[PDB]
RNA sequence: AAUUGAAGAGUUUGAUCAUGGCUCAGAUUGAACGCUGGCGGCAGGCCUAACACAUGCAAGUCGAACGGUAACAGGAAGAAGCUUGCUUCUUUGCUGACGAGUGGCGGACGGGUGAGUAAUGUCUGGGAAACUGCCUGAUGGAGGGGGAUAACUACUGGAAACGGUAGCUAAUACCGCAUAACGUCGCAAGACCAAAGAGGGCUCUUGCCAUCGGAUGUGCCCAGAUGGGAUUAGCUAGUAGGUGGGGUAACGGCUCACCUAGGCGACGAUCCCUAGCUGGUCUGAGAGGAUGACCAGCCACACUGGAACUGAGACACGGUCCAGACUCCUACGGGAGGCAGCAGUGGGGAAUAUUGCACAAUGGGCGCAAGCCUGAUGCAGCCAUGCCGCGUGUAUGAAGAAGCCCUUCGGGUUGUAAAGUACUUUCAGCGGGGAGGAAGGGAGUAAAGUUAAUACCUUUGCUCAUUGACGUUACCCGCAGAAGAAGCACCGGCUAACUCCGUGCCAGCAGCCGCGGUAAUACGGAGGGUGCAAGCGUUAAUCGGAAUUACUGGGCGUAAAGCGCACGCAGGCGGUUUGUUAAGUCAGAUGUGAAAUCCCCGGGCUCAACCUGGGAACUGCAUCUGAUACUGGCAAGCUUGA
RNA sequence: GUACACACCGCCCGUCACACCAUGGGAGUGGGUUGCAAAAGAAGUAGGUAGCUUAACCUUCGGGAGGGCGCUUACCACUUUG
């Protein structure tokens, strides 16, 4: 089904995650429907580690999109 | 990745002092600056337009101790940067941590400044930077490490710097052995001997 | 088959094939009866056959042997032909 | 409105079908000269109204045959 | 703010100008080879045989669907050597669990490759006749029965693979019946169609069926675009259209019968050759040209040819059936197999890596969950293959030392170069410290919700242990000592850099022009020099320079080039005025133009490469609303062309 | 005037002879690909039904319906011929 999950970009040993809405069947870094935010695990202080479009996420949840565990944790920490 | 050969030969080829020695003694006493190096150095062959352009580029490289690949990248950056490419190029070379350390008087020569930077004796904004090519922004503070403050070389270099003309764009405090890069040097601040237009033309060849 | 689930799948698909074919054959037999009655030209016989067929096509659609659209087509096609027979 | 094309009938021989030529003026990609280009469409004509040389308006529809996905709207001009 | 953009040279002649080809300087690469080689970061790495493949691994999971109990780990009970209260030995699915089996879901994803395909592909823009597991909204239902079957047991056929016969048994397996309408068929009246339980403590949770929605995915249609060849010009009978029947989820010659004779093509049909397409990439001032490796989208393929079955979805890489070539097993009757998953082997080749580690993170399958599976992925190994960073010391040092080379023997040069002297310790080495990638999950604890219930379950705080493959991590600190760290091409002109000796049209060099026959800056060595530098050269290949296919941006009296002349269809183009239209054109708006990339302004790794936020751009296409000069259409003229 | 420039003792054309290289024709010969006209018919699917057989439904308990197997036909891969 439609899911909200983290696509792993960035460089080796320095992960950067794009938060995307995707058909779950597609590859992690493959075809996605929409980008709704990002998560930087190693973001420096004074730099925004996580940004999420809650309105777009909420819209997709309304349409029955599931949320990955990590994205759910990120939503909690954001709000 | 660095030139380790005799320094004065480079100045002799260029025909001008490249400040590759401390300047404690005159270059003329140290070498025959006028004569080009080697057996046929006394002969002065006519130089082609390409030759003139090449020699200007080599001079600037030899002054700052930059190899061709890095120098080419500087040119490309200067051309990309808005404004005068030739002026941008000289500004980039001036912004190098290596050059800044020498101009602040912490190093007697750019090579000496290089060793200081490389050997982690230099801090920028209170953080240790050991990269010669590091670009210093305006309002950055360059200071010697407390451990390295005791070094005799640094004190000697400061004395030599007093003899030399003081850069307007750099504010340096001796004893404290810290300096501030107030602004990027203007073309007027740099020597008019260098003809940057020849370098820009050469890279358009 | 190299993989265990594939081996099991082959057995289950074969069992499913036999079950489906039997139902598919039966459904077609009843549909053929309606067409035969229409060919005969007996409206009453055609309607009687149609009435026996209708529950079968509907149920098989529900079972997923055929699509509901296919069941609808069979009913629609036959109804039109029987009405013309009148 | 409904998207329509206007063209000249070039064949009316088929039963309930016509071949219509649509003219398009296109700038040449390299040379930049405006050139006339022709597209021929098989069109459904229920009443066989249209005749060769007629100017007609046609609209896109569901496939009606192997080569027909357009239908006649009106006959703008008779030959 | 998203810009800033454009170099020539050599060579035809006795000399000249022009023309014109050839050649060179640049940038680039999945490179290869030769010589050389310190370190790190990031990335890349079978371009050839879509050749053949040893071995291991790449798809399972669910006991909260089911009969069970092969294990093991207990328990209980009963016997026991009798620790005289444990131990041993049996029985008992009794329980934690759990082999094999039934059933569910997954196996159509993820991963590989580019053979085929010049369009049943791709790209852009539209469109109608569809279906869509899991997810999600709404409204209802969820009654009552039946016949089986695997496992198992007995027997039995085979060398094996794989079976056969009989008996027994369960379900969320299977099949009636009831129920039946915002469902299906029907003008209507009517007719017809489903379901499944399981778990926790009556209640809660979850599952099941029906219909209608959404979302996602997918099928289908149209227009434009998308290689080369005319020394391929005609092609086509399901062909093109119609009518009716059948078929599909769905429109449709999709199929068939009948009818009509169409349909396509110089705006290149058909045939031949080549080729996966795109975002992009390289080059270029641009316009172009070339290209499609990595990354992402789409397509196609899975030993070869063919076929269906199951399923929401496949005509299915690690499924089924058939045929074939290959390899293999065999008791000769008959069997088995498919690395273009990862690693690896042989082979081919100028040439391309380890039979590594881990599921810690991200993501995927199954599961209530714990978890299990995951060669996806994260990492590590190998390789200067590329990009980027850094080091190989640094000041002082005339004795202008030796030694070399050159020399008119005065000297000059190597060269401040080396010694010598004074310092520094990056990196490498040794030692000691030490982030972050970790979110969650598990126990408890309280409140709230729920309910008959302070139960259970859910939610949210709370508390306590705990989860890192990389890993001897990044990073930091200390120690010792210049120690452990420079090569490659070139020096006649183009083209930066010159002499001596050897050789004597030889040996050899060579991109072009050329060089070599005894005073060679051109061969070979040496001294010196130039350019690059952990690389440097050479070869291959693309674009550039080439305005040398010229759209931007060229020519045709004599350099290559006006058809021998003319008429003329198609085509291109067309005097002047008014009105009208608004097609071109222009303006604005809207939708779309995937993300990445490129560009601009920023942020993060000590810098950079690299990573990343936002913007700009995507020059296009469609639609809507306007403008009407020009062009086109239409109407009416006009007289100057005819 | 010139096609000469160590400059008419200049320049320069073709056959013939010898060597070598690429290429056309050539009795034909051997491969690849492919058109046309036929032959062929594994498996599968669909249509039909000599026969054989059959859990669930129906039944008057005899059977019936329906199903399966077999057989047959159509389509078609291998393959074959001109
Ligand atoms: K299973
Ligand atoms: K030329
Ligand atoms: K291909
Ligand atoms: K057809
Ligand atoms: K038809
Ligand atoms: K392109
Ligand atoms: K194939
Ligand atoms: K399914
Ligand atoms: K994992
Ligand atoms: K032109
Ligand atoms: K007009
Ligand atoms: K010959
Ligand atoms: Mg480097
Ligand atoms: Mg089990
Ligand atoms: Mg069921
Ligand atoms: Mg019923
Ligand atoms: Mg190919
Ligand atoms: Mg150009
Ligand atoms: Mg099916
Ligand atoms: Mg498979
Ligand atoms: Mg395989
Ligand atoms: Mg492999
Ligand atoms: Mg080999
Ligand atoms: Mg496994
Ligand atoms: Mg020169
Ligand atoms: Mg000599
Ligand atoms: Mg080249
Ligand atoms: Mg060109
Ligand atoms: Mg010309
Ligand atoms: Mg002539
Ligand atoms: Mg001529
Ligand atoms: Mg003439
Ligand atoms: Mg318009
Ligand atoms: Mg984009
Ligand atoms: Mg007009
Ligand atoms: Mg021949
Ligand atoms: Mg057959």
């Amino acid at each position: 089904m439609v899911t909200i999950r983290l696509a792993r970009h960035g460089a080796k040993k320095r992960p950067f995650y794009q938060v995307v809405v995707a058909d779950s069947r597609n590859a992690r870094n493959g075809r996605f429907i929409e980008r709704v935010g990002f998560f930087n695990p190693i973001a420096s202080e004074k730099e925004e580690g996580t940004r999420l479009d809650l309105d777009r996420i909420a819209h997709w949840v309304g349409q029955g999109a599931t949320i990955s565990d990590r994205v759910a944790a990120l939503i909690k920490e954001v709000n | 990745a660095r030139y380790l050969g005799p320094k004065l030969k480079l100045s002799r080829r260029e025909g001008t002092d490249l400040f590759l020695k401390s300047g404690v003694r005159a270059i003329d006493t140290k070498c025959k600056i006028e004569q080009a190096p080697g057996q046929h150095g006394a002969r002065k062959p006519r130089l082609s337009d390409y030759g003139v352009q090449l020699r200007e580029k080599q001079k600037v490289r030899r002054i700052y101790g930059v190899l061709e690949r890095q120098f080419r990248n500087y040119y490309k950056e200067a051309a990309r940067l808005k404004g005068n490419t030739g002026e941008n190029l000289l500004a980039l070379l001036e912004g190098r941590l290596d050059n800044v350390v020498y101009r602040m008087g912490f190093g007697a020569t750019r090579a000496e400044a290089r060793q200081l930077v490389s050997h982690k004796a230099i801090m920028v904004n209170g953080r240790v930077v050991n990269i010669a090519s590091y670009q210093v922004s305006p309002n950055d503070v360059v200071s010697i490490r407390e451990k390295a403050k005791k070094q005799s070389r640094v004190k000697a270099a400061l004395e030599l710097a007093e003899q030399r003309e003081k850069p307007t764009w750099l504010e340096v405090d001796a004893g404290k052995m810290e300096g501030t890069f107030k602004r990027k040097p203007e073309r007027s601040d740099l020597s008019a001997d260098i003809n940057e237009h020849l370098i820009v033309e050469l890279y358009s060849k | 088959a190299n993989i265990k689930s594939a081996k099991k799948r082959a057995i289950q698909s074969e069992k499913a094939r036999k079950h489906n074919a039997s139902r598919r054959s039966m459904m077609r037999t009843f549909i053929k009866k309606v067409y035969a009655a229409i060919e005969a030209g007996d409206k009453a016989a055609a309607q009687k056959a149609f009435n026996e067929m209708q529950p079968i096509v509907d149920r098989q659609a529900a079972k997923g042997l055929i699509h509901k659209n296919k069941a609808a087509r069979h009913k629609a096609n036959l109804t039109a032909q029987i009405n013309k027979l009148a | 409105k409904i998207r329509t094309l206007q063209g000249r009938v070039v064949s009316d021989k088929m039963e309930k079908s016509i071949v219509v030529a649509i003219e398009r003026f296109v700038k040449h990609p390299i040379y930049g000269k405006f050139i006339k280009r022709t597209t021929k469409l098989h069109v459904h004509d229920e009443n066989n109204e249209c005749g060769i040389g007629d100017v007609v308006e046609i609209r896109e529809c569901r496939p009606l045959s192997k080569t027909k996905s357009w239908t006649l709207v009106r006959v703008v001009e008779k030959a």
